[PDB]
């Protein structure tokens, strides 16, 4: 006979920690790194040069 | 538990015995209970009386 850790057990908690636990990252690039156009509407004309003489 | 022992060097006897104590678990689990009392705005508003109070 000898009160091993399974007749203790009820006695034994297990502990938590925090040093692996992140949440997600913003990795997105494209709006920090191209020039923004605030739209005012679904679609916007964009008129550009093709040919000269 | 205790016992009562002798004092023999080599009889089985003069041995004073091994024992264990021992613990177990008892628990409390949350559950839930609910209802939903759905009413018609009408008959809300043609009663005498505050239904949604009621």
């Amino acid at each position: 006979a000898d009160t091993n850790r399974t007749d203790a057990a009820a006695l034994i908690q297990e502990a938590y920690s925090d040093v692996f636990l992140d949440s997600v990252s913003e990795t997105a690039k494209v709006i920090g790194t191209f020039p923004v156009y605030n739209m005012g509407t679904k679609t916007t004309n964009l008129p550009v040069l093709s040919t000269f003489p | 538990h205790a016992k009562w022992v002798g004092e023999s060097a080599t009889a089985p006897e003069g041995v004073k015995p091994t024992a264990k104590a021992t613990w177990a678990n008892k628990t409390l689990v949350a559950e839930e209970l609910a209802v939903i009392l759905p009413i018609h705005e009408n008959v809300l508003a043609d009663a005498t009386e505050d239904l949604l109070a009621e």
